[PDB]
């Protein structure tokens, strides 16, 4: 029988009827490694533990990339300006931005 | 004084509600309601008992013929037959052997024993709730009944309680209710004057005693075969005792919130739903002064155990510094944790433990012991059981909030992923403007 | 044969139904409503009566003292005093000075006639209309009781009916109700525990017959005067003998739709309100055969009269080519005018008698006989008799319907000027067509 949550009640043959409920034991670990406190959120609400992950990791990969691309449009602003005109790139920015005018461009 | 609250309607669960007023003490209070039973406003349509056909003895007058009375029964059948030979034990039985005729005649009628055992068919279509509070502060315990809406008051040691109306407006009985027994089979029973044979509600009598009965169970009849005085008759059979045996389950055995159905005067008892708001009307003649209440400073907190048990798995080791022995009142503020015993003592030395019962991986709760506040933490493990025979006696609340383990990776996580996405917009700003100027 | 219809609600209203079907003559159904009860769904929330304070006689007690009781009973109130001197007829009564107290005791309890005259409060959330109506048609007149809901079914003579729900969910009371003996009050009673001394309510008890009195008639017991022997209290008077006095009217005297309301079942009888639909059953042994039925030919109709009143002011003649006796049935096939009787006797000469009932100045009412129609108009006058003893036989409508005296005039300024407007118009086309061109 599927006890879930909020417990059932049974009766077998002429008996009295027994209720029954569910304790909220899991399988993982709390309190330890961020590796095995997710398995800990796994026993308890397996379904809705996906979606909460998915959107804590869509916001990771779009805010990592978002802040080089900032970085790739500021380093942009530097650069091209002593490229325009025949000109030296300043050294003293290589250490800086490592531009790609290097040795012979 | 007035105070409004709202018990859970979970039977058998013990509430806590705290009443903070100037210049007194703060005073706890403990309300727990043990029975809860609605009943629709039943007016019974019809009743059903079994039949009874019953038939004479025939008539048989061989000089001449004869001819039907045409009265009026509920299923009142003549018909006259043709020139019979009856053929009785000592030879013939009439020493003709045409020209006789033979009346024969039956209806139907209400069983003997129908006031003993009937089936009643009613009507839902209101409720009215009543209920069973148990109500315990300092020294005064009672138990009192009282309608729940807001017109009835009942009062208890010198207050004046009222329960108010239910949030949900929820029955089980669909609009209709047929009771045999000791059983409520929710069904759509037809209507007084629309009888069908076989299915139920072949018999339908206004109520136990009246009359004006209505059947038809299509009675049928036949002549005689050809030399036996008997008389044939054919009609379906009684529909009540189909019903006694086809009958699979009552609405006892699948109603939705744990509710049992019991029969006489018709409802259904025990029924956890919804919530009941109450009212209060306590006097200050039970309070205690700020004067003789001692006063307590110098709180902290510190746990051992929590188990997240469904009973009051956890202790906690509460320290203070009093100056007078005296009566405290304990409570918490957060649903994500519950205390038991409410009132616990005091000793000058600060050493007192509390069973509190949290469902969650780091509750973070709250205690004021005599107006005199702190915060608690702990560090909570599962147990090692699966099936728990008893009932649960916490509030759900499963967020570890803002301190715990599962909420420092997070902070380092995103107080670390976000200041450098930021950081890109001060450089946005810092080198921008000397490109431009320049 | 299954047919439906509505009626009308108004009492004393014979509405006719008319019925069509291939192979069989018209038929016309008469139906008649002649009484219409209410009964809301009661249960009393208590009674009230006008009380009775016992004082019995005052025990004294000449040396010693004497303390008080505390006995259970709904407004007990006793306390002792001090050295009193009594000095009851000749000479003193305790022979002492002082030390002589003087016990006083009261209550209150129900009346000696609680059971004869009381006020009893109920309350209407749900109601069951019952009518009687009568039924007529061809050589069968009945008259039957049915609870107007959409289910109950009854039977008259060879036929089977039923009713709709009422159309609308109205009620004259409101959720309470307070009876006390022929006079319903509408009126918000105050609840259960919780009765005012002096206004209605102030002793209240859960049913007719039985213990837990409530009561708060401000009983007061004050200080026995000089030497006297009396006790002496003050208290607010009855309320209920306010409440016969300052009763303003019943609701018989303002009720809504003009309905009288009764007391005992309680009850609020014959309202007009909506519409109630029907449900029909006829059997085809009821019709008549086409072939057996008068055959008419060639209607042609002439009215006389006609004025406006609200009887059957209004005679028509009709002429027609039968080709042998019989009965017909007319019917009208309009909400204008409503022909009596319904049931004409047709003869060898094509001359018969109506009497109609309209409500405006020009009808355009059509007139079936048997399978054969035709259509009259009339020119109608007003009537002079400003009040009326009697009610309204017709529906209530005002228009005149397109070649009415009153509306011919209005075609001849509509297609006066709106003929002269495309006249304008087509000037415009053709100047619009050359000299946009040339
Ligand atoms: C005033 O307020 C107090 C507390 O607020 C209430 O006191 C409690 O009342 C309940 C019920 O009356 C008491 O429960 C009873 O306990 C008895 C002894 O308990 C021992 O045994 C049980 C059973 O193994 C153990 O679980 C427990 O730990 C103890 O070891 C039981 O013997 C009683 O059972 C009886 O009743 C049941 C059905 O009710 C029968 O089936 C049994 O056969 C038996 O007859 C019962 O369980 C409780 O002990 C009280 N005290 C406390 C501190 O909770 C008062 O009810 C309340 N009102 C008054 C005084 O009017
Ligand atoms: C259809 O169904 C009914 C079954 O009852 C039958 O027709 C009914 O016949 C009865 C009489 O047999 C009618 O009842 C009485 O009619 C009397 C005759 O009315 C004359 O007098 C009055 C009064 O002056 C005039 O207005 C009228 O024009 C006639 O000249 C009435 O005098 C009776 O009055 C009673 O009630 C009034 C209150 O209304 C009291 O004040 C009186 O004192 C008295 O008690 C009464 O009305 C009845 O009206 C008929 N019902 C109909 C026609 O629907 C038929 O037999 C049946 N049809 C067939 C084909 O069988």
């Amino acid at each position: 029988i599927p006890v879930t949550e909020e417990g059932i009640e049974y009766r077998w043959g002429n008996n009295p009827p027994v209720r029954l409920w569910a304790q909220l034991t899991t399988e993982g670990k709390p309190h330890g490694w961020p590796h095995e406190i997710i398995l800990y959120y796994y026993g308890l609400y397996p379904a809705a533990t996906i979606a909460a992950v998915s959107a804590a990791g869509l916001a990771v990969v779009l805010s990592l990339l978002a802040s080089c691309y900032m970085f790739a449009t500021a380093r942009r602003k530097c650069l091209t300006p002593y490229a325009l005109t025949p000109g030296a790139v300043v050294p003293v920015t290589l250490g800086v931005l490592c531009c790609a005018p290097r040795a012979h461009a | 004084y007035e105070h409004t609250a709202t018990i859970p309607n979970v039977v058998g669960f013990p509430y806590k509600a705290h009443i903070e007023r100037n210049g007194f003490s703060p005073m706890t209070l403990q309300l727990e309601v043990l029975g809860t039973s609605l009943e629709p406003t039943l007016n019974l349509e019809y009743i059903t008992c079994e039949y009874k056909t019953v038939v004479p003895s025939p008539y048989i007058k061989c000089c001449g013929t004869s001819e039907c009375r045409s009265m009026e029964r509920p299923d009142y059948q003549c018909q006259v037959y043709t020139g019979v030979y009856p053929f009785m034990w000592g030879g013939a039985y009439c020493f003709c052997d045409t020209e006789n005729t033979q009346l024969s005649e039956a209806y139907v009628d209400r069983s003997d024993v129908c006031k003993h055992d009937h089936a009643a068919a009613y009507k839902a279509h209101t409720a009215a709730m009543k209920a069973t509070i148990r109500i315990s502060y300092g020294n005064l315990n009672q138990t009192t009944t009282a309608f729940v809406n807001g017109e009835h008051t009942v009062t208890v040691g010198g207050s004046r309680f009222t329960f108010g109306p239910i949030s949900t407006a929820w029955t089980p009985f669909d609009n209709k209710i047929v009771v045999y027994k000791n059983d409520v089979y929710n069904q759509d029973f037809p209507p007084y004057g629309s009888g069908q044979p076989g299915r139920f509600g072949d018999i339908q009598s206004r109520t136990v005693e009246s009359k004006d009965l209505y059947a038809n169970t299509a009675l049928k009849l036949s002549r005689p075969s050809s030399g036996t005085v008997h008389v044939p008759y054919t009609q379906t059979p009684s529909s009540f005792k189909y019903w006694i045996k086809e009958r699979g389950t009552s609405l006892n055995d699948k109603a939705p919130f744990g509710c049992v159905i019991k029969t006489n005067p018709v409802r259904a008892e025990n029924c956890a739903v919804g919530n009941i708001p109450v009212s209060m009307d306590i006097p200050d003649t039970a309070f205690t002064r700020v004067i003789d209440a001692p006063a307590v400073t110098n709180l902290e907190c510190q746990v051992a155990v929590c188990t997240h048990s469904s009973d009051f798995g956890g202790i906690a080791t509460l320290t203070f510094k009093t100056d007078k022995p005296g009566k405290c009142a304990v409570h918490s503020h957060s649903n994500v944790a519950t205390i038991q015993e409410a009132a616990v003592d005091i000793k000058t030395d600060g050493k007192i433990t509390l069973h509190f019962s949290t469902a969650s991986a780091s509750p973070a709760f709250k205690v004021s012991v005599c107006s005199a506040k702190t915060t608690c933490m702990a560090a909570c493990e599962p147990p090692k059981d699966h099936i728990v025979p008893y009932g649960a006696s916490h509030n759900n609340q499963v967020f570890p909030d803002m301190s715990g383990t599962a909420m420092t990776w997070v902070q380092r996580v995103a107080g670390g992923l976000g200041g450098l996405t930021l950081a890109a917009v001060a450089v946005l700003i810092l080198v921008t403007c000397v490109t431009m100027r320049r």
